[PDB]
């Protein structure tokens, strides 16, 4: 029930380019507000 | 377990209709996570499997009549096709499968 | 040291059965649980895996629903008959139905009054068609053991022509493609084939000779 | 009709060049002949004008200290100029982005900022918003 | 007002536009005379795919109220410049802009995956020159796959009709 | 079948006690509590 | 359970039912192993959960604190409903307006005919006591079955008595089973066409139906299923039906309620209700093959048996009602069921009822209409016609008429023994 044919779809980049995507869309969601982030860092390394 | 395909015979025991049983392609358990004891008897089954069954209950379910039962009786060809050979057209219909005529 | 916790855990089991302290419902934590209601006795019982795989029914696609209603007092000299057949009917092939089919809810209930006609209730996957209400009909020359399997195959056939009376089945094939799973309450004990999910899911799989 | 893919004709030329290219081609064909027209900015521009001052405000922006890698900004409310932008950005390769300015705060405006990190913000002082 | 007024001088011969905005042109059209719009001969209304489908009696609308020879109704998502299929008022038929293959495919591919059956929702691929595959992001520019056979992801999902059209969905969620 | 491991084994048995008590099997044994109504309808 | 049909104006009260232990309910299990007759009604009310707690919620003025009073055989449970009950008639009696109280003839005549009843009134007590001690039998469980009778038990010692009285158990599933609730609806709208010409408008008002959704326990509502009712809601139905009904009736309270108390006692008669007969199957068109389409003589016999007996507690119940300072010393002493319902129709409607009662029996009596055969007969009903206008046309322009005829037709309605 279950046979594939010969020409059979890859999984491999499949795999590869949606966990990959899954990466940059993390990316995405992490970056956000950094520049003030950054903005501060360099003040408490200065202060302390 | 299993590497390659195979097709059986096997006799219904309770009725006695002969049907035909295959076994298809499962993987073997994954080789970089590494068991000797899983890989080694699975091996010995394999070889097990590949000889009509011999060390194996068969379970399975009959057509006939329907229910899962381990009475069947697993024939090698050639008792199959004396079987099969000097049956009458129309028992062929009841003890056989679909066509076979 | 193996061999004698095991019976230890044994002499507890049974102790826990006589005290009733034993939960028959661990393996099945992760499962929804179904309707506790009074004729749905047929889904909290534990299905052997096998008897599933011994009666496989499939009805039309179409079908999104079968309830079957029946008396919980008979009042008619006949009504009792019907009553058995309906309730040995919610107690045979509900279940597997549901199993096979698995986009096709199943509900039985216990209506408690003095009434002698059970009945069925067939939906299809459109909203818009009214369902088909089938009446249970035993026929006083046929005992249980038959008229069980006749109403299933009144069922079927209800179910067929339900389903090809249905208006454009492009709707009703997309909302059939994603109508949730309904199987999900049921609880099976997988006998024999409990190692891995592949043979779990064992009676999918069908061999399919000369192509 | 049977299968779930569409096409359509290709016998439709493909321009596969620069834009400043075409801009060049279709100022040496038509010279004086009108381009674009806008009352309420009284330009009234030919192919001349657009090639000229396109290449003219890349120029501009090249002293104005962009270049080829990085961003610009624009919150221009249409006007003739966000698109000469686009062409003078077409010209140095630089990436513009035209942001709408009907719902525009300090927040978003900072994302933004945090987002493209522009070298030039193209902007007002006073715009119309509804 | 001051729109129509001006677009009556300008000797404009056809423009373009979206439904929102012609609302208001519709609102005001009225209060001036007809041959006024004697210019006018076709205009163009463009169309977000998650519109869907702009009534053809509103065309009709449009085409009565203004003296229009022919209005021309465009159809695509956003990353294809608002154009993969076109419709006119007196063809109701969503013919394809040249150059540009839709295709909906399974998800078990990349460039081999397969076509669907032609109601089924499975994912939008788009190949046309005027189509792009990147997209600025917080990251900074990025990139959807263009494969080997030509074909560019959108990341939608969507589903075909029996007669050239295109819905788009949001992703399927079970 | 000759089991080498126990859980073989206990495979084994319950194919077993799948076929020779077949009478544990049947819905009417696996419906024992309900040979009448359920249970709460009932008298003390 | 000893007034059907009569409502009034009324608003909702919310009453939390027990006190239960999620883990271990005696409350539910007790419960639903007595209240089985109509398990739909339990089924419907809503579940009101708390920390180790269950409540159900109750509308007094709904019929479902009948249905309490009836079905259960716990007796503490149904003794705090009782006595929370006439606590809140009791606290609404200040809220409440004053009685009407309408004439001074109608309360001498029901005192003077309410001294004979108590011989027969102890007879019906000894008669709830002797059912009391075979309460407990495998049928019914009840905790102590040798506790002393309370004002509290009357109504379930009624059912036990009145399911005694039937032939066949249980009449009144078996007969709800048959009777379908829109085969009556338009079949006494069928009545009507025949009693009254061109009168009793057409169909009740929304506010009356919305009344009657609120006046029945209603059933199973899944799919392929018609409403059912228990006979006594027959009744119910059958007499509120009539005082709503007629369009040209002025505003007098005796005269539109006779012909509830006529349309009631038409519910109760054997040969109408068999005559109306209908299976489920028919009405519903799922099944057309049936043996019979009408209700089995016996349990019309039996069911005729349920609503006739007990007279003396139905009249002194409903007289504890004809005034507040008689309902204000008689709800704890005297043999009464406390109802929400009765309690907005106090002083001139409970009264006038009570004599209506009274007249309608006079007819029933004398005529030996019950064992009538066709009900239907055209005579019959002009005679009816004729009757019940006659009647109410009597006590406006004369009243000492009316009490005469109350009075004589009550000492032959309920016999002193
Ligand atoms: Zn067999």
């Amino acid at each position: 029930n279950y046979d594939e044919p010969f020409f059979f779809a890859d999984f491999e980049e499949s795999k590869a380019i949606r966990d990959y995507r899954s990466r940059w869309i993390n990316v995405n969601r992490s970056l956000v507000g950094m520049t003030k982030r950054m903005k501060e860092a360099e003040e408490e390394a200065r202060y302390m | 377990s299993s590497r390659f395909f195979q097709k059986y015979f096997i006799r219904c025991g309770n009725c006695q209709t002969i049907q035909r049983y295959a076994k298809g392609y499962k993987p073997i358990p994954n080789p970089i996570l590494f068991d000797s004891d899983a890989h080694c008897r699975s091996y010995h089954r394999e070889r097990r499997d590949c000889t009509g069954l011999t060390g194996t209950l068969v379970t399975c379910r009959c057509d006939k009549c329907a229910r899962v039962h381990s009475h069947w009786t697993v024939m090698d060809f050639q008792e199959f096709l004396d079987a099969k050979l000097v049956m009458t057209p129309e028992e062929r219909t009841a003890l056989l499968w679909p066509g076979a005529g | 040291s193996e061999r004698e916790a095991a019976q230890y855990k044994f002499i507890r089991r049974w102790e826990l059965q006589m005290r009733d302290e034993w939960d028959q419902l661990e393996p099945f934590k992760g499962l929804p649980k179904p309707k506790r209601q009074f004729g749905n006795e047929a889904a909290e019982v534990i299905w052997p895996y096998a008897l599933l795989l011994e009666r496989v029914v499939k009805v039309h696609p179409f079908t999104k629903s079968i309830y079957v209603y029946y008396a919980q007092r008979q009042s008619t000299a006949r009504g009792k008959l019907a009553a058995e057949i309906a309730r040995s009917f919610a107690r045979e092939f509900l279940i597997p139905i549901t199993f096979h089919n698995s986009q096709v809810y199943t509900e039985a209930e216990m209506l408690l009054e003095y009434s002698e006609t059970p009945w069925v209730v067939l939906h299809s996957l459109d909203n818009g068609q009214k369902p088909r209400i089938l009446p249970v009909a035993p026929v006083e020359g046929t005992p249980a053991h038959t008229a069980v399997e006749q109403l299933l195959a009144e069922v079927v056939q209800g179910c067929e022509a339900l389903g090809a009376s249905v208006a454009d089945p492009v709707t009703a094939t997309r909302v059939l493609n994603e109508r949730p799973l309904q199987n999900q309450y049921v609880r099976v004990d997988y006998q024999w084939f409990g190692d891995t999910p592949d043979e779990r899911a064992s009676h999918l799989v069908r061999w399919e000779f000369e192509p | 009709k049977d299968y779930s893919v569409a096409s359509g004709s290709v016998d439709t030329p493909v321009l596969d060049q620069l834009v400043g290219y075409y801009v060049n081609i279709q100022s040496r064909k038509m010279y004086y002949k009108d381009f674009l027209r806008i009352e309420h900015q009284a330009v009234r521009w030919a192919f001349a004008d657009i090639r000229k001052n396109s290449e003219a405000l890349a120029h501009g922006l090249l002293q104005t200290g962009l270049r080829p890698g990085q961003r610009v900004l624009a919150i221009q409310p249409c006007n003739c100029e966000t698109f000469v932008l686009q062409l003078a950005c077409a010209k140095i390769g630089a990436l513009l982005a035209v942001v709408p300015h009907h719902n525009i705060s300090a927040d978003k405006l900072r994302f933004y900022l945090n987002e493209f990190q522009p070298h030039h913000l193209i902007a007002r002082e006073w715009i119309v918003v509804p | 007002i001051n729109g129509i007024e001006k677009l009556c001088v300008e000797e404009v011969v056809g423009m373009l536009g979206k439904k929102s905005d012609f609302d208001l042109l519709l609102r005001h059209a009225g209060n001036f005379d007809a041959d006024q719009y004697e210019h006018l001969k076709w205009v163009v209304l463009f169309e977000d795919a998650s519109e869907p489908t702009v009534g053809d009696e509103y065309l009709q609308k449009l085409a009565k109220e203004l003296g229009l020879e022919d209005v021309f109704v465009f159809r695509g998502p956003l990353e294809s410049a608002y154009m993969v299929m076109w419709r006119s008022l007196k063809r109701a038929r969503w013919e394809m802009v040249p150059h540009v293959e839709a295709k909906v495919v399974g998800d078990r591919g990349t460039a081999d995956a397969r076509i669907l059956a032609a109601n089924t929702r499975g994912n939008l691929k788009l190949k046309g020159p005027h189509i792009s595959a990147g997209y600025y992001n917080n990251a900074g520019l990025l990139t959807e796959l263009v494969d080997e056979r030509g074909f560019c992801s959108t990341s939608r999902e969507a589903v075909m009709d029996e007669r050239g059209q295109l819905t788009l969905h949001g992703t399927q969620l079970y | 079948e000759i089991p080498k491991t126990p859980r073989e084994y206990e495979k084994l048995l319950e194919r077993q006690r799948y076929d020779e008590e077949r009478w544990k099997y049947t819905i009417e044994y696996l419906f024992r509590k309900y040979e009448d109504g359920p249970p709460e309808l009932l008298d003390r | 359970a000893i007034r059907y049909c009569g409502e009034l104006t009324l608003n909702a009260q919310l009453v939390l039912f027990l006190l239960y232990h999620c883990a271990q309910t005696q409350r539910g299990p007790l419960k639903e192993g007595e209240m089985p007759i109509c398990p739909g009604l339990c089924g419907e009310l809503a579940a009101v959960p708390f920390r180790v707690f269950l409540g159900t919620l109750p509308t007094l003025a709904v019929e479902e604190r009948f249905l309490r009073q009836l079905q259960p055989v716990f007796a503490w449970y149904s003794s705090r409903k009782r006595v929370k009950e006439q606590a809140n008639e009791f606290i609404e009696i200040d809220l409440a307006s004053c009685d009407a109280e309408l004439l001074l003839r109608y309360s001498h005549i029901y005192y003077v005919r309410r001294q004979l009843f108590d011989e027969l009134i102890e007879r019906q007590m000894t008669l709830l006591d002797s059912g009391k001690a075979p309460k407990m039998a495998e049928p019914s469980l009840l905790q102590c079955l040798a506790g002393c009778n309370m004002t509290i038990a009357d109504r379930l010692q009624l059912e036990i008595r009145q399911l005694g009285a039937a032939k066949r158990a249980a009449s009144v599933p078996g007969r709800r089973e048959l009777d379908p609730v829109a085969r009556l609806e338009v079949y006494d709208y069928a009545c009507m066409m025949r009693l009254v010409e061109e009168d009793a408008g057409a169909v009740g008002d929304a506010e009356m139906k919305a009344r009657a959704y609120l006046p029945r326990e209603v059933i199973e509502s899944k799919l392929g299923h018609l409403t059912q009712l228990l006979l006594g809601s027959d009744a119910r139905a059958a007499l509120d039906k009539k005082d709503v009904k007629l369009l040209n009736r002025m505003i007098p309270p005796d005269y539109t309620r006779v012909g509830c108390v006529e349309k009631l006692r038409p519910f109760d008669v054997t040969a109408y209700f068999r005559f109306y007969g209908e299976r489920i199957n028919n009405v519903k068109v799922e099944n057309y093959f049936k043996r019979a389409l009408w209700g089995h003589v016996y349990r019309r016999f039996a069911t005729t048996p349920s609503f006739l007996s007990g007279v003396s507690t139905y009249w002194a119940r409903h007289s504890g009602l004809d005034a507040s300072f008689t309902t204000t010393t008689m709800p704890q002493e005297v043999a009464v069921a406390v109802c929400d319902q009765q309690i907005q129709f106090p002083a001139i409607k409970f009264r006038a009822q009570y004599v209506y009662t009274s007249p309608e029996t006079a007819r029933q009596l004398w005529r030996t209409d019950a064992a009538v055969p066709l009900m239907r007969l055209f005579p019959l009903m002009g005679s009816r016609t004729a009757e019940d206008l006659a009647a109410g046309v009597l006590t406006d322009a004369f009243w000492m008429h009316l009490g005469l005829s109350e009075e004589e037709n009550l000492l032959q309605d309920s016999l002193l023994l």
